[PDB]
């Protein structure tokens, strides 16, 4: 029974607007004051996972995304390993 | 003798005990239904507000990916009237009976307010006691009530001035044949004046004037 | 626990355990210990139960006010959402259904991250924020303040106890998980959705007649449920730790006694109806099992299955060394200065609490007071307030009039008061035992000469940075019965200043007398400190009015209120014409 | 001139019990089935960042975390360049 460990990075359509992350991108350059344009606000969900081999355990991981975990409309995802 | 509706209590539903109340006094026999129940017997659903399942991954994702949605994609194809409010819309939009999504509002945090709005379309089973254009105040409390049109979709409520940013001041659509509803503003509010308004108790009267 | 060892162990007669020395270092503290106010407390005129009061002879209101400016001090967001959980819960422990929070805010600026705490908490229980404090001063800037006030109604043939009555009875433990809770092991976030499980849980227990008495587990955890379940009750119980339901099973004994984790409650019933009593909390996705038994003997035995780890006299919990009064006599009304509070906009906080859900709120916030209702019956009003301002140049006078001024608030609307509920939020009281005496009479004179008695209390002291104390805060809460129907609503009328410029004593119940001729009559008044707020002119904005006046200047320390009528007012009283409130 | 894109995993520390992402873990476990032992539920922060060095553009993102985006107290964070 192997663990294999996972990482989701979910973000909004690159052209979907995020005011949540156009208001932070405001603060941190005219409060904070930092050279630092192009911001965008998103989840990370990190999930372990029992399965046979590897390949049988990303099929776990795509399948909870496309179900329930990343909403298909506005959201994209990207995983990686850890 | 009066018509049968029920109000679905999702674990974690807040506005079950006000869509009950709204729809007793305006001539309907309301039964609250739960999970793993039959809605073969009612003749409205609705799909309370509040924060279901706490809002935990996103609004009523969780509660979408739910047994009764078997029982309700069952009911919108056999045609009986569905009205989703605040919280119930978000839900209606994860199980694809509404085209669309609902973000956060722009305004980054809640809005709780009584806000005015333009009934763009009657000849709806849900707004036909209102003229063409009748201005209405009927509340809200949104964190998530951004609208983003995903196809040209059936607008009903528009909010007269910016709330969310909702895109063409959506507050309220419906589906392709018309028995799918779906609304941010809390009509179960504005049904005694004491609350506030009386605006409200018209969406109601509609739904007993298509059921003859 | 720092000289109160030495007591301890005169009292036990030999040197305390591990277990024992972590249980009275909680339970003996300044938190629910009450060291420095018991002897106090029982001076103030009260309400056999302590928290609710009748309203309507069928239904009765139950209240309270808790503080949690600690963990707020640490984390802001964690802490006034933590502060919510744990005041909900005492409310539900009377059998009533929490159907009103309020938030009493001192902070240096409007931080957003406590009051998006009592939000992102209160929204999602579906319980209305009808209203709150928000005096914004540099004075607390490293010392912040928050006082939640939760309020439930209850039917009267259904009211619960808070203490076990009879030996043979069993203690239930449900809700959330028990972990290890209690800038490391201090912090916890709050779970609002199991809140509501619990909630939901609790109410249908309560309706099957199963709920013979109950209490919450905030500060101590299963230690200060338990003992306080018996210790008011004069009985005692055996504690099985292996039967709570655990988080981490890895837990030692003593760390799922002092576990302070929320969302958890305690009820007390008998054995037979306890089959029934865990199949609600199953179904409500809590988990829950038997923990305690109900003894004769009043002693307090607690073991991990078959070994023992702790065995004390129970009354030696419940009540901590009362430390000795030292009684003030009160002194000259004096000349108050204005100290500047940041007049703020509290529409900008209250936009984002739900203050409409349960479709119960009559008059939501904005005009001060908050008028609810029962769906049926007839209704309450509740005023939360406090004259910090005032309490810096007098810890009497400036505590006193925040306690009239309350009263004053509670007519405005249409309400004949019922009760208060008090919260202490002074510095340090061994370096100035003297202070805390002068608001403490402050409050027991002020609940006498207007006769309206102390439901329940609250007090959270040592606020100190630098070592410099906190300016002396007392938060009122009033509550008054009311018809939903014979409410004063905002309509277009003349503006009258009613009242007179200075402050008297002497004749306060004159003010009152008139207030209350004249709310009967059909008419708006508004009792605040600055007469008219940004806050007033933005909640009348909402209702289309627009207010144009010239505003009588008033010492700080005042007996005006502001008159919206249709013709001019028969009081007697001072009644100037000061404009207009068109549109 | 010069570009400098990053990307900030943050979570919550390993002893703060995560409610959000517990409710979840239990949702994937029991609803769908699917066999994963022990999520985590936090925010995925996207930004480019115009400084001079690797290093210079590096420090720029810790500022801006310690002040803003990763609360000191309950947030734990790491951070990847794209
Ligand atoms: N933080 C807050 N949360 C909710 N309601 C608030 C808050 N602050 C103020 N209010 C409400 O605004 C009104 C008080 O306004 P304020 O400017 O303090 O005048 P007053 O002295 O009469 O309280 C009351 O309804 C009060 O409950
Ligand atoms: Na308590």
């Amino acid at each position: 029974m192997p663990l294999f460990k996972f990482a989701i990075d979910v973000q909004y359509r690159s052209n979907v607007r995020d005011p949540r992350g156009e208001t932070i991108e405001r603060v941190l350059r005219e409060e904070k004051g930092l050279p630092v344009k192009k911001l965008r606000l998103g989840k990370s969900i990190h999930l372990e996972v029992e399965a046979e081999n590897k390949e049988k355990a990303y099929e776990i991981v795509k399948k909870a995304c496309e179900e329930l975990l990343v909403n298909p409309v506005v959201e994209e995802y990207e995983v990686r390993e850890l | 003798m009066k018509p049968r509706a029920c109000v679905v209590v999702y674990p974690g539903s807040n506005c079950d005990r006000d869509a009950y109340h709204a729809l007793e006094i305006n001539g309907f026999e309301p039964s609250y239904v739960g999970l793993d129940d039959k809605l073969d017997d009612y003749e409205l659903i609705i799909l309370p507000g509040g924060f279901s399942y706490g809002d935990y991954l996103r609004p009523g994702a969780v509660a979408a990916r739910e047994k009764i949605a078997f029982e309700i994609a069952k009911a919108a194809e056999r045609g009986k009237l569905i009205m989703g409010i605040c919280n119930g819309f978000q839900i209606l939009i994860e199980m694809g009976l509404l085209k669309g999504a609902l973000l956060q509002n722009s305004s980054g945090k809640f809005i709780c307010k009584w806000v005015d709005l333009i009934v763009e379309n009657n000849d709806t089973p849900f707004t036909n006691a209102f003229e063409k254009g009748e201005k209405i105040r009927i509340p809200i409390a949104h964190g998530f009530g951004r609208y983003v049109k995903i196809d040209d979709v059936n607008v009903v409520l528009r909010y007269v001035k910016d709330v969310n940013g909702s895109d063409e001041r959506i507050a309220g659509v419906l589906n392709e044949s018309g028995n799918v509803f779906g609304l941010m503003p809390h009509p179960e509010r504005a049904v005694e004046e004491l609350i506030g308004g009386e605006d409200g108790k018209k969406v109601f009267q509609s739904i007993l004037n298509y059921l003859k | 626990k720092l000289r109160y060892l030495n007591i301890l162990k005169e009292k036990l007669g030999r040197e305390p355990t591990f277990v024992e020395l972590q249980a009275f270092s909680v339970m003996w503290s300044e938190h629910c210990g009450y060291s420095h106010t018991k002897k106090y407390i029982r001076r103030l005129p009260k309400t056999g139960n302590a928290g609710v009061v009748n309203l309507d002879d069928y239904y009765s209101v139950a209240f309270k006010i808790e503080s949690h400016n600690h963990p707020s001090a640490i984390e802001p967001y964690n802490g006034a959402a933590t502060g919510v959980g744990g005041i909900i819960r005492d409310v539900l422990a009377m059998g009533a259904r929490p159907t009103a929070i309020f938030d009493s805010l001192h902070m240096s600026r409007i931080i957003d991250g406590i009051i998006e705490g009592i939000a992102d908490y209160g929204n999602s229980i579906g319980v209305p924020t009808v209203g709150g404090e928000l005096r914004i001063s540099s004075l607390y800037a490293h010392n912040p303040l928050v006082n939640v006030l939760a309020a439930g109604v209850v039917r009267n043939d259904m009211l619960v106890d808070s203490k076990a009555s009879r030996p043979g009875q069993v203690i239930v433990i449900f809700g959330g998980a028990t972990g290890r809770d209690g800038t490391k092991l201090s912090i916890q976030v709050g779970d609002p959705f199991a809140e509501k499980m619990l909630i939901e849980a609790f109410l249908e227990m309560v309706e099957e007649g199963l709920v013979e008495g109950a209490q919450d587990l905030g500060a101590g955890g299963v230690l200060s449920a338990t003992s306080e379940l018996v210790a008011k009750g004069n009985l005692g119980a055996i504690v099985h730790l292996d039967r709570v339901p655990l988080r981490e099973p890895d837990m030692e004994p003593w760390e799922i006694l002092i576990s302070e984790s929320q969302e958890r409650m305690a009820v007390v019933t008998s054995p037979q109806k306890a089959s029934r009593i865990l199949e609600i909390a199953r179904k409500h996705l809590l988990f829950g099992d038997v923990v305690a038994e109900v003894i004769e003997e009043p002693v307090y035995r607690v073991m991990y299955r078959n070994d023992l780890v702790m065995e004390v006299p129970v009354q030696l919990l419940a009540n901590a060394p009362e430390e000795d009064i030292v009684e003030y006599t009160p002194g000259k009304i004096p000349e108050f200065k204005r100290v500047e509070f940041e007049e703020v906009n509290a529409r900008e906080v209250f936009e984002q609490y739900d203050h409409m859900v349960g479709t119960d709120t009559v008059v939501p916030p904005g005009f001060g007071a908050a008028v609810m209702r029962i769906k049926r019956d007839g209704g309450y009003s509740l005023v939360t307030h406090s004259r910090a301002d005032l309490a810096l140049q007098d810890t009497y006078w400036g505590t006193l009039i925040a306690v009239l001024e309350s009263v004053r608030k509670t007519l405005s609307v249409g309400a004949e008061p019922l009760a208060i509920t008090n919260c202490v939020n002074y510095g340090d009281p061994d370096v100035d035992p003297v202070g805390l005496s002068a608001m403490m009479t402050a409050l027991k004179n002020a609940c006498e000469f207007s006769g309206v008695p102390v439901a329940s209390g609250n007090a959270s002291l040592y606020n100190t940075y630098q070592g410099k104390p906190i300016p002396p805060t007392l938060v009122v809460g009033m509550l008054g019965k009311v018809n939903p129907q014979k409410v004063a609503k905002p309509k277009p009328s003349k503006v009258f200043a009613v009242g007179w410029n200075d402050f008297e004593l002497e004749r306060e119940k004159e003010l009152w007398r008139a207030i209350r001729k004249l709310s009967e009559e059909g008419a708006f008044i508004l009792s605040s400190s600055q007469l008219l707020t940004r806050t007033h002119v933005e909640t009348f904005r909402e209702y289309g009015l627009k207010i144009e006046v010239k505003l009588p200047e008033v010492r700080p320390a005042h007996q005006m209120v502001l008159v919206f009528s249709e013709r001019t007012p028969v009081v007697d009283v001072p009644v100037k014409e000061i404009g207009t409130l068109s549109r």
